[PDB]
């Protein structure tokens, strides 16, 4: 699953795509309703003092929470070319969902600072930062530790 | 090979984005929702059974690394039927490689075979196999010789996505049809070896500080070719290859300092037809 | 270094902290001067300033941020100067802290000079916390010999592989080839942020590191000189990995008369010592 690098690296080069792509495809204005987006900002100082459970499970509900928004951010998007690029979102998050939940485990969703988010770009730098931030940097570092 | 003859339940992704279940509704989940019903059609034909085969509609459902149930919900009694646990992750029956487009170039006896994936997205993940047999076909589909297509460093899945590959041993002579199909790897996509690919029937250029080439024509024929200074900087090549004019078996041309030679004799006659001479390279 | 685009170009070392500042040309006095900084929507703090008068050209305005937990990679930084009485403001720019660090150099750089011939094994120590795993490193081999008006600089990108960086014991140690045997390199390591995850300039250059690099076996032909105390320091590696750890894991022995032995690659090393007691080592080419 999410133990092979170049899953990781495909997840990140779709993702950079559909972002280049929403900028072509205009009437992207945003909308009124906001889009919950997870905590991604990790401060390099709480890196040793979180074990592999807290992250696994931090990660975890970062990655759940931004397919809960961007499933929202889809219901957002009349059936239209920005409708399209957020279902490609959803498949990309979904696919990195899966990833994650067979080497990771599924062990115990948790919550985290609530962010609101109001145009699609957002989602889009978000999901970016999330397999660039958090994920990355676990799956970089603790992957032999974590994998067996 | 065809694509539906690739197991109570059979099921097969050519793109891990769109998967499609057969057999001989077909209510299908994914962990904890309520059922829906992929929209299925029958393919009613003599030779066979009945063939109840349904595609999903390839939009959020075909979600990878995830466990899918399969039970068969007739309208008859709504009674127990076929029933298989699958990985969309590892059922993958990817397509086969297209634009094979490919050329003798290189080792005389190497074929370039850049090709333009179908997938670009996947390209990565599958292990692409080629079968390859002579025209002449003297022994019917016996030379099934596969080749694995490792991620060597002269057949990686290069950019302009699509790949390329350096397959060798192939005998210089008869043009060789080759199809190539491809297989998700095991190490994170699983799955059967795709379908075939269309027959494509390429060729190779046969066989044969200044240096001279003292090569000689047969009767009514022409005499021309390229050079190319690749510098060997990779084994694989574009799309495109070079082109470079044999200008004045007395051919002079300038190349690099301890720098291998692509040579090329080509003789087309008055037909017009691909008849060629390829000596090996030199420092 | 500070000076090295944008006027209020900042400056980050370990991602864990952040400094930055304005360059002007015109003396000012002291006061109506603070960098405010406010990662988002973040209420607006006063960094501790001090007026640094660059001599010949200008004066800085360098601040460095309080605590160093309270630096944060994926975040909005605002760096504005809003005056509600004065309505002046100098310099604008919203910046991550993870797109614009200019990370440390490592600190040291032990060249042990490796196994293969013509080899150097850069196992530095990483100086950096926790992101050893996402810093493109960089490196500047070149002769001290000749010293020109340009410094010839040659490069390379240091790309991860199965035997060079980002491996623990944090740290790192790649096999870098290409250098000229026993010419006695200094080199100087930067960490350009990997560009996926951390992104940014280059850092500065490391303190320019002498490494007593052996030379080749053709410069040594074994071969012995007069008043020379050679000894067989020779290793026994296995084809395990090409990393060496960071201790100077080495294997000892008229001829010391080494068994040879299956599946593996025989290393020979020649140290000479000579009557001052300063080394003298050469290296060999191994073989099957």
């Amino acid at each position: 699953p999410a133990c092979d690098p170049r899953l990781l690296n495909k997840l990140l080069r779709d993702s950079h795509l559909l972002h280049s792509r929403l900028s072509q495809c205009p009437d992207v204005d945003p909308l009124s309703i906001p889009v919950l987006l997870p905590a991604v900002d990790f401060s390099l100082g709480e890196w040793k003092t979180q074990t592999e459970q807290s992250k696994a499970q931090d990660i975890l509900g970062a990655v759940s929470l931004l397919l809960e928004g961007v499933m929202a951010a889809r219901g957002q998007l009349e059936p239209s070319c920005l409708s399209s690029l957020l279902g490609q979102l959803s498949g990309q998050v979904r696919l990195l969902l899966g990833a994650l939940q067979g080497l990771l485990g599924t062990q115990l969703p948790l919550q985290g600072r609530t962010t609101a988010h109001k145009d699609p770009n957002a989602l889009f730098l978000s999901l970016q930062q999330l397999l660039r931030g958090k994920v990355r940097f676990l799956l970089l570092v603790e992957g032999p530790t974590l994998c067996v | 090979q065809d694509v539906f003859l690739l197991e109570p339940l059979n099921c097969f992704s050519q793109t891990f984005e769109d998967l499609t279940c057969f057999w001989d509704q077909l209510l299908y989940a994914y962990r904890g929702e309520k059922p829906r019903a992929c929209p299925l059609y029958s393919q009613s034909v003599p030779t066979f059974g009945t063939r109840y085969v349904c595609q999903f509609p390839a939009q959020d459902e075909v979600r990878l690394f995830f466990p899918l149930h399969l039970w068969v919900k007739n309208v008859s009694l709504n009674q127990t039927l076929i029933q298989r646990v699958l990985f969309v992750d590892s059922v993958g029956l990817p397509a086969p490689p297209r634009v094979i487009k490919a050329r003798g170039g290189s080792q005389p006896g190497e074929l370039q075979i850049h090709w333009e994936a179908p997938a670009p997205e996947i390209s990565d993940f599958l292990r692409h196999e080629l079968r390859y047999g002579p025209t002449d076909s003297s022994n019917a589909t016996a030379p099934s010789v596969i080749q694995l297509l490792s991620t060597e460093t002269c057949c990686p899945t290069l950019w302009m996505k699509g790949g390329s590959c350096l397959v060798s041993g192939l005998q210089a002579g008869k043009s060789y049809w080759l199809q190539l199909r491809s297989q998700p790897d095991g190490v994170s996509l699983r799955g059967s070896w795709g379908p075939w690919s269309f027959p494509v029937t390429v060729d190779l250029p046969g066989d044969a500080k200044m240096v001279t080439c003292q090569w000689q024509q047969q009767d009514r024929t022409s005499s021309q070719g390229f050079f190319r200074h690749s510098r060997t900087r990779c084994c694989p090549t574009d799309r495109d290859p070079t082109w470079e004019k044999c200008e004045e078996s007395r051919c002079h041309f300038k190349s690099r300092n301890d720098s291998v030679i692509h040579i090329l004799v080509e003789v087309t006659t008055a037909q017009g037809a691909v008849h060629s001479y390829l000596g090996s390279p030199f420092w």
